[PDB]
């Protein structure tokens, strides 16, 4: 691709999502999500291959077919309101078509099938826009439906999708596999907290793609799309080994570190509303995300798996790459729990 | 207001003081930002471009400021809803009779 | 000045289809802030009334409303029966 | 001296951290000389009773 | 509601399970996608006219140009996929099985 | 400004600096077939940049000081020792060619690297092209084993094919005979134990595998020994040659673009050498390649990126 | 510290968290009622802005 | 000269070391000008 | 699924078995058939007759459950006489556990079940008779 292009391309999706965003009217609301899949399309296609032009053709009838639910929702709702201001809908068919469409959109259980194939089969740089920016529109318009949005159909959601997440995980050696997953558990955290308070649901999507944004960064720099490949960074650039193992702990949610900051402010939030059994269940079925995790540290950090001759010639060059914000964002990734109280700027 | 990053109301409030606590370590994690640049690059951690380790305090503090700014306005806004609200609704929250322990009856419980 | 002239005399010769093209998009974008005439269409289609003009109620201080149509008071289109 | 001037980066934080817990103390001085067990009267040359 | 409302509905929920329910050629499924859109604009229009809605007028073009776009897109990946396999048959798209 | 999107944009498009002179040249042989005087003289007569064939040192040529460094930072390949001792149980035979591919590939990018930036063309000694040649005749002698052959494609099939095929290719064809006169009088010990089994083997593989396959897609021209010694004849040919064949007729801006990204980076040219294929003969284990690698950087100017080594005189690291 | 300086600075503390938990407390009664009658700051979600609505009259009189 | 090539930072890239380091002076002398803006108009509007 | 379990809580604990057993059956049977359905979808039976054996196995495997849950639970309060009893749904999940462990044939996975879903229908009845939440209304 063209630099030129590419460049545009790349402005075309953020442009898409930025009119989601911004929009007051159900009809530009589509406009931008028909926009940003026309844009995100030529991305996932670049590397000209059997494998991306399944990955695209899976996304594009996966994403057409979630946009047309979501216009025969907005249809409705004008229908029976006259109106087509972007708000709580006025018709629960039309909420509950909305809300399966924005699920299909975010890849949410069990409408999940297709994210790990999706980001399996696209290059990592690609599959960082899909499992981040793509989050971006649907869960801008999921904060503002929500007051509308049945309580059951979400959070079953958003249970299913930290099972599935957390069980398909547990079964993947590719990265770009685990990735996904690990995508599908977060939604499901996002999702629980919005009927609560959507303010904890900004904070965990914020956190989320810092998060998620780290890793692939390190990825992409060595470029292991393998658990084993990334099993030689050790013999390589021990430096990254050890970001990876704190990325690594953080996205488990384990205290110190950030990644604890949106589970311990979502448990919080449901106690307050009298939910107990529902923030409990959560946070022991996140202990497959961290077994999954844990396992991807053994292998990276904590143990030196066998290397091959060629590596050596591997030690007379430097790293290349532009790794762009990566030192900033490993820093957020691990170390803002103390600057927790600061996330009322989110209100 | 809307769609206002700090409204012109929170001037009304004490800034944040240059050495607040808060402050100090968001300009603290700039600095692990600015040796871990250099380690990733393998450059010698602290030595290398410290021009470039200054700017990395410098944007942290600058940002962490701002941040740090909003942060406070944000409580400031929620404790003045929710008193204004309780006066709005004096029968919501009447004044508790407050009784001593010796006129509270509690069960007692031995340990033996 | 010239070697932009020497490079029209170039696409006039190769390509005086696009030449036209160009010409006359250029003139398309740039006579309306041009022409003295541009004000008019504005004006026209102003006058032309496609819904009924309702009355206003008299409340005695309306000085420049016309109690009849026939009266000399709003709107006048003189200018366009001339034009 | 560039050789044994690390010895001094952990006695210094002690003293740092000593200073900074005394500096906590003048922070929750609401009670001080109040409460019903120890308020008294201030001596001639007193300014405070602890600080 | 007004009895065309059943048959427009209807309409769409035929195309969606259409849609939903894959066959071997993707050109078939692709035509239920263009089924659904064209009611769509059936009952977007057919709303927005009896109610007089004067702007919303438009609104059902901007839906048939946009939809029509993505239209183009699938079918420009269906030639892509046909080039690659000879056919446009979804069960050759399953590599990322594993 | 290092090579880039930005650079590009800016004007840095290989199509300005390239000629009709802009042409990657191999020469191709079997041992002791003068390939190494007449590909000096192709690049002398035609103004192109000579690469000597990469050996197990060449890319220590090309990073720190340039100079060769001690043998356990390449992991122990000795090609005396595959003369001595072919069959070698610690497996230095395929260690040796799957390091000589990587030094091979890396070999490959340099010289792409240095057409598309400056547009001078290149003369190399043998390439990722023709290495296999060697690869099949130890095969065939018994020296490697057929996993050690399955590993060699996996990696080539991935790496090759990033890469565009040379403009022309070059053969000298010495017989056999004639190849073990002229090792037996070069007088090396250990290359003169090589037998002529081995060397009918990459005759073959040449004939049989190599030439065929790059005549469909390169210009290729033989000599005999004798008619290699015209060596102005052999540049006459070459500057004679129509050039209607391969893919280099496909290239563009943007394609070698998208070529000179790849090739600068040299560890995105390697990426695949080191695949997680557990093969005895070139798997290390953790032991010995911490302890190497701790050794590595331990060597002068190898602690720091370059241009960050004290040690060797930089300065200004405060401000770099 | 003598046992006054702590004795005080405790009471100070204890202070500072009751006027603190009691907050908490009043803070989850207040979000408790807004959320269910709608008549505070919090939880207003919005309704069509009326200044939107064209008030001219119109081509014709029964609107 | 130790190194065969050139290395890409062998010397400093003073163009980029003086935008970087007037960027850190500016931001500072912003920061500082904008606390003690801040700090009056607290001081103004609370009446102290 | 709403109605269904509005029948069952309806009726007082110890009593009606048979209306408990019909709807815990119903509950059970529904479970199966949404589990066969998925499993038709995703991995496509070889044949017609297959894939409705596997329904009807499903399907019957979940209704057995369902029905010796109901049974046992009503039947132990009924006769131990106490209606509000964590214990007798203890009982019964252990009874559903025991037929997942003949069903599939596996002394194993019964011992499993009965202890989870023994543990299960435990916390469920403490749940009805404290008003746990588990998809729980915002309220603040
Ligand atoms: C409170 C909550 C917690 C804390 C919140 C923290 C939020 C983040 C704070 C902002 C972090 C920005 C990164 C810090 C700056 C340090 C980088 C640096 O020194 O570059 C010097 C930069 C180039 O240095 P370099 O040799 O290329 O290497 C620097 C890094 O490797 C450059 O590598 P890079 O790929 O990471 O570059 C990132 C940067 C591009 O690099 C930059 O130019 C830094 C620009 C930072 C702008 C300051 C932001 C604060 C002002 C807010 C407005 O990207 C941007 O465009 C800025 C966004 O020199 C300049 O041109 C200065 C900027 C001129 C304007
Ligand atoms: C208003 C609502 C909408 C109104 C719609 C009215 C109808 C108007 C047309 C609508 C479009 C229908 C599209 C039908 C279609 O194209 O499917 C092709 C679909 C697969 O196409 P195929 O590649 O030619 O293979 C044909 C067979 O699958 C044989 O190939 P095989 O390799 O799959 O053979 C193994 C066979 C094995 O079959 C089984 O084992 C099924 C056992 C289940 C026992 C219970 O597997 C299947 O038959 C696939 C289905 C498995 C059952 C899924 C769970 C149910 O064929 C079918 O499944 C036939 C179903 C036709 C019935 C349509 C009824 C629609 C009602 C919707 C529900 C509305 C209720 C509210
Ligand atoms: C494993 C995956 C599934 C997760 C376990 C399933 C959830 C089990 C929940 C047990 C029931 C707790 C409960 O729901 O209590 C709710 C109730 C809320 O009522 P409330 O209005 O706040 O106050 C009046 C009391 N009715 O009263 C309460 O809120 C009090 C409960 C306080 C919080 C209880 C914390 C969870 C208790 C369950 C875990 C305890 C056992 C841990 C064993 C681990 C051993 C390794
Ligand atoms: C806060 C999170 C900040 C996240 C910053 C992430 C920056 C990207 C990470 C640096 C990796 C190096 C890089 O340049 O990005 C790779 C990618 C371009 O792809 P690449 O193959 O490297 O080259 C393009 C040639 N076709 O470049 C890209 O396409 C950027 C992809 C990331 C964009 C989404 C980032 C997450 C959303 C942030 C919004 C927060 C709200
Ligand atoms: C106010 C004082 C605060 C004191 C507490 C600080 C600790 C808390 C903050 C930790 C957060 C991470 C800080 C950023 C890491 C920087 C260290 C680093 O990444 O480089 C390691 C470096 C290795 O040595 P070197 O010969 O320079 O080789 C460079 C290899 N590329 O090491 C070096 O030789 C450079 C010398 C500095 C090394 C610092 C190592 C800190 C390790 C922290 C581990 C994480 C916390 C547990
Ligand atoms: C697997 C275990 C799933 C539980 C079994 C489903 C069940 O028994 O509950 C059905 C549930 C009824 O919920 P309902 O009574 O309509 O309203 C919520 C009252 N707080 O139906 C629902 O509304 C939620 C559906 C849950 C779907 C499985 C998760
Ligand atoms: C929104 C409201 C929807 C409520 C329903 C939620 C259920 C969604 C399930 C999505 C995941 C489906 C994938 C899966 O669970 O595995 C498929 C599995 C196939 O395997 P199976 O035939 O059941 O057993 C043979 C094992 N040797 O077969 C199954 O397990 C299918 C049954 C899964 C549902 C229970
Ligand atoms: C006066 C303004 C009127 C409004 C016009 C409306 C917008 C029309 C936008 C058309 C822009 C086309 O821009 C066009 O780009 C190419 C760049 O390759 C240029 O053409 C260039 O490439 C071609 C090959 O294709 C070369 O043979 C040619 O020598 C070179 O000029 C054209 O000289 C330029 O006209
Ligand atoms: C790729 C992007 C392409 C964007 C192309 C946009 C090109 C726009 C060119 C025409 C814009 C101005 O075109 C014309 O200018 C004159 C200014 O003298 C305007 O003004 C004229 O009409 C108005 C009526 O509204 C009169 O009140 C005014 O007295 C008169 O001067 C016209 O209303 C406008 O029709
Ligand atoms: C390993 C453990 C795995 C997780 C286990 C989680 C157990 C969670 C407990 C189950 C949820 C509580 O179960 C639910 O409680 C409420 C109490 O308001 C009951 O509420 C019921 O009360 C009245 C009368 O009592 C009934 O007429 C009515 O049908 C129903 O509203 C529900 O009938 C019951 O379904
Ligand atoms: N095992 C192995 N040996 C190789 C390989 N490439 C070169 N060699 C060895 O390198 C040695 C010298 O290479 P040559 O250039 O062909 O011999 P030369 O006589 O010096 O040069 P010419 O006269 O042009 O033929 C030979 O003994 C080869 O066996 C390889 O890919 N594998
Ligand atoms: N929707 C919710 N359940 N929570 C919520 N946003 N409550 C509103 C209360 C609140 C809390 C913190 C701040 I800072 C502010 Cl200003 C207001
Ligand atoms: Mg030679």
């Amino acid at each position: 691709m063209n630099p030129i292009i590419f460049i545009i391309i790349l402005l075309t999706i953020m442009l898409g999502t930025i009119i989601v965003m911004i929009s007051s009217h159900w009809l530009l609301v589509w406009i931008g999500f028909e926009m940003n899949m026309l844009a995100i399309i030529p991305i996932m296609m670049k590397n000209h291959n059997p494998r991306a032009t399944e990955a695209s053709t899976k996304y594009f009838l996966t994403q057409s077919t979630a946009s047309m639910l979501l216009m025969m929702a907005v249809i409705i709702n004008l229908m029976f309101s006259g109106q087509w201001t972007v708000m709580k809908l006025f018709n629960p068919m039309a909420s509950m078509l909305m809300t399966m469409a924005l699920a299909m959109k975010l890849g949410m259980a069990p409408f999940h099938f297709w994210v790990p194939e999706v980001t399996q089969g696209i290059p990592l740089s690609s599959g960082l826009i899909l499992l981040t920016w793509q989050k971006l529109a649907p869960m801008s318009v999921l904060y503002q439906i929500f007051p509308s949005i049945n309580l059951n159909l979400i959070l079953t959601l958003s249970v299913l999708s930290i099972l599935i997440g957390g069980w398909g995980g547990l079964n993947q050696t590719q990265l770009r596999k685990i990735m996904a997953y690990s995508s599908i558990a977060h939604m499901g955290w996002m999702t629980a907290v919005l009927p609560y308070n959507p303010t904890m649901t900004l904070l965990n999507l914020i956190i989320y793609i810092i998060m998620t944004s780290t890793m692939f960064t390190m990825f992409m720099a060595n470029s292991t799309t393998t658990t084993l490949s990334l099993s030689h960074t050790w013999n390589k650039t021990p430096i990254m080994t050890v970001l990876i193992l704190a990325t690594l702990l953080s996205m488990g949610g384990l205290p110190p570190l950030s990644g604890f900051m949106p589970k311990w402010m979502i448990i919080q939030e449901m106690t307050k509303n009298n939910s107990i059994i529902l923030p409990t269940f959560m946070a022991i079925t996140a202990l497959l995300n961290l077994y999954f995790y844990m396992r991807l540290t053994y292998s990276t950090t904590l143990t030196m798996f066998p290397s091959t001759n060629n590596m050596k010639m591997k030690w007379q060059f430097p790293l290349m790459k532009k790794m762009t914000f990566l030192p900033t964002m490993v820093v957020l990734s691990t170390m803002m729990l103390p600057l927790t109280p600061m996330l009322s700027v989110l209100e | 207001a809307t769609f206002q990053f700090l409204p012109d109301e929170a001037r009304s409030l004490p800034p944040p003081k240059l050495t607040d606590p808060r402050l100090a370590f968001v300009g603290f994690l700039g600095y692990c930002s600015g040796l871990i640049d250099n380690a990733i690059r393998r450059r010698p951690v602290l030595l290398a471009g410290l021009h470039r380790q200054l700017l990395y305090i410098t944007s942290f503090v600058f940002v962490g400021y701002y941040l740090l700014k909003r942060q406070d306005y944000m409580y400031a806004v929620r404790d003045h809803d929710m008193f204004s609200y309780i006066k709005s609704h004096p029968e919501d929250f009447p004044e508790k009779d407050k009784k001593t322990y010796g006129e509270v009856f509690e069960e007692f419980h031995p340990v033996r | 000045a010239e070697r932009v002239a020497a490079f029209l005399k170039n696409v006039w010769a190769k390509e005086p289809v696009l030449v036209a093209s160009f010409a006359i998009a250029g003139l398309a974008v740039i006579l309306p802030t041009l022409s003295p005439y541009t004000k008019y269409s504005l004006m026209i289609n102003r006058a032309t009334p496609y819904n009924y003009p309702v009355p206003l109620r008299d409340d005695g201080n309306m000085p420049d409303v016309p109690s009849h149509p026939q009266d000399p008071q709003g709107p006048s289109l003189e200018w366009l029966k001339r034009l | 001296v560039r050789d044994h001037w690390v010895h001094v980066l952990v006695p210094m934080g002690f003293v740092f951290g000593y200073y900074l817990d005394r500096k906590n103390d003048e922070k929750l001085t609401a009670f001080r000389n109040k409460s019903l067990l120890y308020k008294r009267e201030l001596k001639p040359n007193e300014e405070v009773t602890w600080k | 509601m007004s009895m065309v409302y059943m048959n427009i509905m209807m309409a769409f929920t035929v195309s969606l399970v259409g849609l939903l329910m894959y066959r071997s050629h993707l050109m078939s499924s692709l035509l239920c996608l263009e089924g659904m859109m064209l009611s769509l604009f059936v009952m977007a229009a057919l709303t927005i006219l009896n109610s007089h809605f004067t702007l919303a007028s438009m609104m059902p073009i901007i839906l048939l140009v946009f939809a029509a776009c993505e239209a183009a897109l699938g079918l420009s990946l269906l030639v892509m996929v046909s080039n690659t396999y000879g056919t446009d048959y979804v069960q050759n798209l399953n590599l990322l099985q594993c | 400004l290092q090579y880039g999107p930005l650079a590009y944009i800016l004007g840095e498009k290989a199509t300005k600096k390239m000629t009709e002179k802009s042409k990657l040249i191999t020469v191709d042989g079997n041992i002791c077939s003068g390939k190494s005087k007449l590909a000096k003289e192709i690049a002398e007569k035609l103004g192109l940049k000579h690469f000597p064939e990469a050996g197990i040192h060449y890319v220590d040529s090309t990073t720190g000081d340039g100079k060769p460094l001690p043998v356990q930072f390449s992991g122990n390949c000795s090609l005396e020792k595959f003369y001595d001792d072919p069959k070698s149980n610690d497996g230095n035979s395929y260690r040796l060619q799957a390091w000589l591919y990587a030094s091979r590939l890396l070999q490959y990018a340099d010289a792409l690297e240095h057409l598309l930036s400056t547009g001078q063309g290149v003369v190399l000694e043998r390439s990722i092209y023709s290495d296999f040649v060697f690869l099949e005749a130890m095969y065939r002698q018994g020296f490697i084993r057929k996993q050690c052959v399955d590993h060699y494609n996996q990696v080539k099939k991935v790496t090759i094919c990033e890469y565009l095929p040379p403009h022309v290719v070059v053969y000298v064809d010495v017989p056999v005979p004639e190849v073990q006169s002229r090792i037996q009088k070069k007088g090396n010990p250990h290359e003169m134990k090589i037998t002529s089994a081995y060397l009918q083997d990459i005759e073959n593989a040449y004939k049989g595998t190599f030439l065929p396959e790059m005549s469909e897609k390169c210009e290729v021209l033989q000599y005999s020994a004798w008619e290699a010694q015209d060596a102005e004849k052999v540049v006459e040919d070459i500057e004679y040659l129509k050039y209607d064949k391969g893919p280099w007729l496909d290239q563009n801006d943007r394609k070698l673009h998208k070529l000179r990204m790849l090739v600068q980076d040299k560890l995105e040219v390697l990426n695949y050498t080191s695949i997680p294929v557990f093969l005895p003969e070139v798997t290390v284990g953790a032991h010995q390649s911490d302890q190497v690698f701790q050794e590595f950087t331990e060597l002068p100017g190898r602690k720091y990126r370059a241009g960050y080594n004290e040690d060797v005189g930089d300065k200004w690291i405060w401000l770099k | 510290d003598g046992p006054e300086k702590n004795y005080e600075r405790t009471m100070a503390i204890l202070q500072i968290e009751a006027e603190k938990a009691e907050l908490r407390l009043k803070e989850l009664e207040v979000r408790r009622l807004m959320r269910a009658r709608g008549d505070g700051p919090w939880f207003h979600y919005p309704t069509i802005d009326k200044e939107l609505i064209d008030h001219s009259p119109k081509a014709t009189p029964d609107n | 000269k130790f190194y065969i090539q050139e290395p890409p930072h062998g010397s400093p890239n003073w163009l980029k070391v003086g935008l970087t380091l007037g960027t850190s002076v500016f931001l500072w002398i912003y920061l500082i000008k904008q606390h003690n803006e801040d700090v009056l108009e607290y001081k103004r509007r609370n009446g102290l | 699924a709403k109605t269904v379990l509005r029948q069952y809580w309806d009726i007082p604990e110890g009593t009606e078995c048979h209306r408990k057993t019909y709807a815990t059956t119903s509950i059970g049977g529904a479970a199966g058939l949404v589990v066969s359905a998925y499993s038709v979808a995703l991995k496509t039976p070889t044949s017609f007759l297959e894939g409705v054996a596997r329904t009807g196995r499903y399907t019957f495997t979940a209704a057995a459950i369902g029905a010796i849950f109901g049974l046992t639970s009503c039947i132990s309060a009924q006769v131990r006489e106490k209606p509000d009893d964590p214990l007798n749904y203890l009982i019964g999940g252990c009874a559903g556990g025991l037929i997942l462990g003949a069903r599939t044939r596996s002394y194993g996975i019964g011992a499993a079940a009965c202890a989870y879903m023994g543990l299960t229908a435990a916390l469920v009845k403490m749940g009805q008779l404290e008003g746990w939440q588990v998809f729980a209304e915002p309220k603040v």
